[PDB]
């Protein structure tokens, strides 16, 4: 049909597209390259290119596809590699046994060949079945036991013919509905636009603890099943512990990487992990695989990609979660994807804002965290899932006053900030205390109150101990501790004991790799109990020199709290937490005497 | 006679298909047929799917309409506008407490339309200098850090300065829970001549937090005084701009019509600078100071200044802007330009609110500029102004002398400075430290400062009146 | 107390006169030199684009 | 399979419809169907032929930015010829030992490159899926680098430096001392150990020039090195193409060769300066500091070139050589240089002006896989605790200097004057090193362990008890 006009880098203007819809996919050239309307001047269209756009030449032809840019849905999506625009690497690789990924490759992005086994869901021939409803379920992995088929949202009618049970490739009709003489053959897959978030019946309170592993996130500054969660780049951090602690360790049923603006050894890097990490909480060593789909996108590849790769992994994620699937989705890092939007801004000519990025960066940011919390899946039968989005941030200069997180601090309700001096000192997972927080705290008091009751107490005397220590040290640091009083000694002894034995967390050992929620709470309880204990003896006329040589051994007992072994059980772990107590009551008791 | 609306004309529509271009957020027609500036168009999708537009510009037979909600799916084949001939006018009516509205001012709380008793307009004409008066009452707010120290008058305009991740969300849920008149009275403030209301509006809210307002103000009995207007983050950016011109134009229909007392929370202002940055580099406007266009003194002003009490109305509107303000600074456009226009600022501080003290007002920077008319004799209590000066002189000297309790110790401090850390330590945890569900009337904060103050001796609570001081201090 | 004394008000009165006054210079230039002229290039660049 | 159709002749176009000259732009008009990135073959008046590559295409209009300057281009006379293809360099394992141009010609008085094959400049992308990850670390013998931000065959790691700062001497002995902890060692004489080299050198000038070529020729490793001398009296927009010839012949070299490169890309600062340059000449929209925006991409295009892959035994390890303009991290040249390559190895001007050799600051430096290099099976099972701690004690160090700086030595805690002596024996010994001391990361790893022992064990916190109960009474 339309036929180019002219090119320059990416973006690619075709004439004779008088039909072109906004973002709408076409076929770029001889080769077909992939690339999305995102310009009209009459029949004149601009179209970012998704693949290398050099060899272009003005004429050839481009045909529209009509649909905007889609990700295919269903069995198959587990256990894969992606790209941004959902290209089966691996399925590239044997299709072209090229190192290389070919220009204009189509290669179908979920699997044609394999055949699943469908059990028929409750509907039958007759039935009224709309947006969302699972009309049957497909064994995919021995851990995502009944990946559900779901009819496609945005479409409904009458059941006229449902497959049997048995064995169907992706492509063999499962559904016949008919709408109002309209009739549609449906199949054990679906593309739905990335851009749009899929539709449920209700979005929820998220108010369930995602439990990450690690001490100060899980202890200050929890986030839910269905948050929103910013956390910084810097290797060591969180940013390559977390994701596999989510990973392996967390309640998700699924979990969705979107590394966007990865480097190209990092990205070797969890394509090799990830095949070899296995999963406990399943009641057999499975793979996390089975639980993750990755959407791989270097550096190198296109920018369109890049800032694709957010949208298709956020679909996915979605698209699990409309099967009542807690699902986690891990952007690699979100400041890349926000780069893309500037350079693509930038080859579009439009007024940046500040420092260079679009305008509607937050606005960007905004559509694509919002598509997180919890929600009641659209359609029957009635469920519940939900989208952990667990978006890194790589800062600019180490500072918060880069755009990306300006604009990512009024979405997130939960923000694990870096701390560079805990970096360089190398004192990991390294988040900044006083100026990391998280707003579901208050959401979370239900959860505590039925499992660990005195959680957000014992929470807030540890953040009140650190904000005092800190300004103490601040005040020390110009003056010195030679004028302090005994109970502001044992502020500091306190909060650096905590910064050193609870906050910090190895997270490449075996005792500490993965801190249960009720390790995290009986080591809270712990530290508190100390400050307490030593407190209230110094209040009682006790010297904190005398105090801290004759209790240097419940100080090591506390210090030490962290290497019992989480494998031990809850029942062990606990009983063992509760002696260590008892033996600090019955020590500062002695000693204060 | 109210009969002279002449509302029953009938105002036929032209729906144009000939869309010639698309351009980011903004579709650009080539045949329209005097073309209104500001007015609201509908775009009609090739999937049938309906869209608001309003129009941003206005050449010789060209209108450029910046479209709500993004332009995906728009084909300049057979896509279709509808010029509605009008600017956003919205429905007002004195029932419209209790509902709660989008930003675009259709309700979402599953209720019927608006039922209008009048289509007035948003972004409303300006108060004439010569009909305002000066604010002369105090609005409660239920909060001891304010009600107290930082009192607010019932025309004054006073922001509260926050950052990210601080309750400024949950204070100002709680000032829209307890706001109200002080003065006890033979009838109550919820009657038909001295009646009181709230207007909240919500801007580029989290939609955790935007149902945490919803659920909040329908459970705790707050609706039906208050008109909320909730604005997601993921919601179109022109209807986050036109979502404080709904909530003010609301205030004034119901202050300076139905004569009530009116609050206004602007809530996440910050959010609105963003959406307002987003709309003026749609222009290809060239951005101004750290992006944020160099005009919007201007907007905050006229979004502000739709305050005060008025000559003739006995109603009045009192706003209390909230805005985050970005890594923690004075120095950033947003607090600034609000800090011109408005009188006064509420500070939320980042270190109380890490040591669980709620809410996390810092006092010593917090001030209401015009508090002085807010408190008197037959306003709240006699003794509110000197209370509320020895509070802050007393809060800062605790401040000092927990500097130097550390550099000097604690001995080494005068009795003055030992009475000022245990005050300091009352003062936080016991008076500024107040529940998110406790309501203290002004009364109640103020006797609660007086058991504060009545540790201190007679010589030096020096800033508090000795007629005052002799009446209250000694029993 | 004499050494502790002369010690400390050394200490205040280097930071009255050349620390803070050197702090307070160099954040004049960093800001109001600098940032000043890196947002009227951006300016400038940004114009000659509309233009 | 010996398929070639290498034996087709194409006619080509050539146009005497110049249009205008740009700067370094030449555009051309009624050009009969022009390919994007096509190159072409313009003849100046007085004969002279120069190079140049299709920028930008507009029907019958090409942009053309010449690599040899427009200098004497003529509208009425100049002819430009278009070849129909994009620019392709002729690869041959024999290219080893020739020094080239900037634009591939060489330049040793030698013939040209017996082409066994026209290898694309900016090579197809490697899948991700077939990479593999570089965990082999390779003893560059430099101390500051072994032990701490150590580099594996494979990784992207640039030298961050400035002006008049020795990166080309560390960059020379890098080249002159890199080696494997483990080497495979099945060979007499490490043919497929030793590192071949391709040397880009872009608007450098011709004494450093001269001093790579002279490092080179002292220890034997011209034969195994390529160079791509584009000086500083050389064409500007030149410098675009080197890096992406010479990544083109060391993607020859390793991915079909099965050899292992080691690229060095000298003043990544000066292409990007040419990428700025051309930028300004289109009239684009400028990034920060005038800069395109998309420079972020072509960088990234330049330096993803690296690595490993599935089924081929031979690697790319870069690293490129950048200068800080003005000694600033936060540049956009070093700072979008940080998002791609993993780490970096920062040359500090004030460890160069306390006569440091070499002046690499700890710091900021860093390698983004020396963490998986490192271990026991690699190198020593003290590695990363030892690096880790170095690194604190080297923060702390700092620390504890400004401190003393502002509160002096005395007021300073024991932990701030093991710091300080710490630092000093630091940067005297460890850190100041021979340029031709070749320490194997043993030898750097136990003169770390000397250092450490300054410090008492039990506040050597940052190494694990095992180690440190197993290395520090080893004296």
């Amino acid at each position: 049909y339309g036929a180019i006009y002219s090119v320059s880098g990416p973006v690619v203007i075709a004439e004779n597209m008088i039909g072109c819809a906004m973002y709408e996919l076409v076929k770029v050239g001889h080769d077909n390259l992939v690339g999305e309307v995102i310009r009209i001047d009459g029949d004149k269209a601009t179209i970012q290119v998704y693949e290398e756009t050099a060899g272009l030449t003005v004429g050839d032809p481009v045909l529209r596809t009509g649909k905007p840019l889609s990700v295919e849905l269903g069995p198959g999506l587990m256990e894969t590699i992606y790209d941004g625009i959902q290209r089966p690497l691996k399925a590239i690789k044997e299709e072209s046994q090229s190192i290389y990924i070919p220009r204009g490759i189509d290669t179908p992005a979920l699997d044609r060949t394999i055949k699943w086994q469908f059990t028929p869901g409750k509907f039958q021939v007759g039935d009224h079945i709309s947006g969302g409803d699972i009309y049957g379920s497909v064994f995919e992995n021995s851990l995502i036991s009944s990946h559900k088929i779901l009819l496609p949202p945005r479409s409904r009618g009458t059941i006229t013919w449902i497959a049997p049970a048995g064995e169907y490739t992706l492509d063999e009709k499962i559904l016949e509905v008919e709408f109002d003489g309209k009739k549609s053959d449906f199949t054990l897959y679906h593309t739905w636009p990335v851009r749009v978030p899929r539709p449920v019946t209700e979005k929820l309170s998220a108010d369930y603890p995602l439990l990450t592993g690690q001490r100060v996130l899980d202890a200050l500054f929890p986030c839910v099943q269905g948050g929103t969660t910013c956390i910084p780049g810097a290797f060591g951090c969180g940013k390559t512990v977390i994701s596999q602690s989510l990973s392996k360790y967390s309640n998700s049923d699924a979990i969705i990487y979107v590394g966007c603006g990865e480097r190209g050894n990092e990205m070797a890097e969890v394509l090799m992990e990830f095949p070899e990490l296995y999963t406990e909480m399943s009641g057999t060593k499975e793979p996390i695989m089975k639980r993750t789909t990755l959407v791989a996108n270097t550096s190198n590849m296109p920018v369109a990609a890049r800032e694709a790769s957010i949208y298709t992994g956020i679909t996915l994620a979605e698209y699990f979660r409309d099967q009542g699937k807690n699902v986690s989705m891990i952007a690699d890092s979100s400041s890349r994807w926000a780069e893309a939007l500037r350079e693509i801004s930038g080859r579009l000519g439009e007024m940046p804002a500040d420092q260079g990025f679009p305008a509607y960066l937050g606005a960007k940011l905004a559509s694509f965290y919002e598509r997180a919390g919890k929600a009641v899946a659209l359609g029957s039968p009635d469920r519940t899932g939900s989208v952990s989005i667990v978006a890194a941030v790589s800062p600019a200069g180490g500072d918060f006053s880069d755009p990306v997180t300006t604009a990512t601090l009024g979405i997130t309700q939960v923000f694990w900030g870096l701390d560079k001096k805990l970096a360089q000192r190398k004192h990991f997972p390294s988040i900044n205390t006083s100026v990391s927080y998280s707003k579901y705290t208050n959401v979370l008091n239900k959860f505590y109150d039925s499992n660990y009751p005195e959680f957000p107490v014992l929470r807030d005397r540890m953040k009140e101990i650190l904000s005092n220590a800190e300004e103490l040290e601040q005040v020390v640091q110009l003056v010195g501790k030679s004028a302090l009083s005994d109970s502001d000694k044992i502020t500091l002894d306190v909060a650096t004991l905590i910064k050193e034995d609870f906050l910090q967390q190895n997270g490449y050992s075996t005792y500490d790799a993965f801190c249960p929620i009720w390790k995290t709470f009986d080591m809270m309880r712990a530290f508190i109990s100390y400050h307490d204990e030593a407190q209230k003896a110094v209040a009682n006329g006790a010297n904190w020199s005398k105090l801290a040589d004759s209790t240097g051994d419940v100080k090591h007992a506390v210090s030490s709290s962290k290497f019992f072994e989480p494998s031990r059980g809850e029942k062990e772990v606990h009983g063992e937490f509760e002696k260590l107590l008892s033996t600090m009551q019955e020590r500062f008791a002695e000693s204060t005497d | 006679k109210k009969a002279v609306e002449q509302g029953f004309n009938v105002k036929p529509r032209l729906n144009y298909n000939t869309v010639s271009g698309v351009n980011g957020p903004l579709v650009i027609l080539e045949k329209v047929k005097f073309p209104r500036y500001n007015e609201i168009v509908n775009l009609t999708l090739p999937d049938g799917t309906v869209r608001q537009g309003q129009v941003l510009e206005i050449r010789g037979d060209r209108a450029i309409v910046q479209v709500f909600e993004g332009t995906s799916g728009i084909d300049v084949k057979k896509t279709t506008v509808e010029f509605t001939g009008e600017s956003l006018r919205i429905p007002v009516s004195e029932d419209m407490l209790g509902r709660i509205f989008d930003g675009s001012g259709r309700p979402i709380d599953n209720g019927p339309k608006v039922f209008a008793e009048d289509y007035l307009d948003i972004n409303g004409s300006p108060i004439n200098p010569y009909a305002r008066i000066y604010p002369e009452e105090m609005i409660s707010t239920g909060v001891s850090a304010i009600d107290t120290m930082n009192s607010i008058a019932r025309g004054q305009k006073i922001p509260i300065f926050s950052a990210s991740g601080l309750p400024h969300n949950e204070i100002a849920a709680q000032i829209c829970r307890q706001a109200g008149l002080v003065r006890p009275t033979k009838d109550v403030h919820d009657g038909h001549e001295e009646n009181f209301s709230i207007v909240f509006a919500a801007m580029g809210v989290n939609l955790e937090t935007a149902r945490f307002f919803k659920q909040d103000f329908e459970e705790n009995g707050s609706l039906e005084r208050t008109s909320l207007f909730l604005n997601l983050a993921n919601d179109p950016t022109i209807e986050r701009i036109i979502t404080p011109r709904l909530a003010l134009t609301t205030a004034e229909y119901l202050a300076y019509q139905t004569e009530r007392h009116v609050l206004t929370i602007l809530t996440d202002m910050s959010s609105y600078a963003d959406a307002l940055r987003e709309v003026s580099a749609a222009r290809e406007e060239v951005p101004g100071r750290r992006g944020y266009p160099g005009y919007m003194y201007t907007d905050l002003s006229t979004i502000y200044e739709r305050a005060g009490r008025v000559e003739g109305r006995n109603g009045s509107i009192t706003q209390i802007p909230i805005l985050t303000m970005p890594n923690d600074d004075i120095t950033h456009p947003i607090p600034d330009l609000t800090g011109y226009i408005t009188e006064g600022q509420i500070f939320v501080d980042r270190q109380l609110h890490n040591k669980g003290i709620y809410p996390p007002i810092n006092v010593l920077p917090s001030l209401s500029r015009l508090m002085k008319s807010a408190i008197g004799e037959g306003m709240t209590r006699k003794d509110h102004g000197d209370v509320s000066n020895q509070l802050y002189a007393k809060y800062a000297i605790g401040k000092d002398a927990a500097a130097m309790k550390a550099v000097v110790g604690e001995e080494a401090l005068s009795i003055e400075d030992k009475l000022s850390l245990e005050f300091l330590e009352k003062f936080e945890k016991t008076f500024i430290t107040q529940g998110a569900y406790e309501d203290r009337t002004v009364f109640e904060s103020l006797d609660q400062a007086w058991s504060l103050l009545r540790i201190y001796p007679k010589e030096m609570l020096n800033r508090i009146s000795p007629k005052i001081l002799d009446e209250f201090y000694d029993r | 107390a004499f050494i502790i004394l002369d010690e400390v008000i050394k200490v205040t009165n280097r930071r009255v006169n050349a620390i803070e006054h050197v702090i307070i210079p160099r954040t004049e230039n960093t800001i109001a030199y600098i940032n000043s002229e890196l947002d009227e290039l951006d300016r400038e660049e940004f114009y000659r684009l509309k233009k």
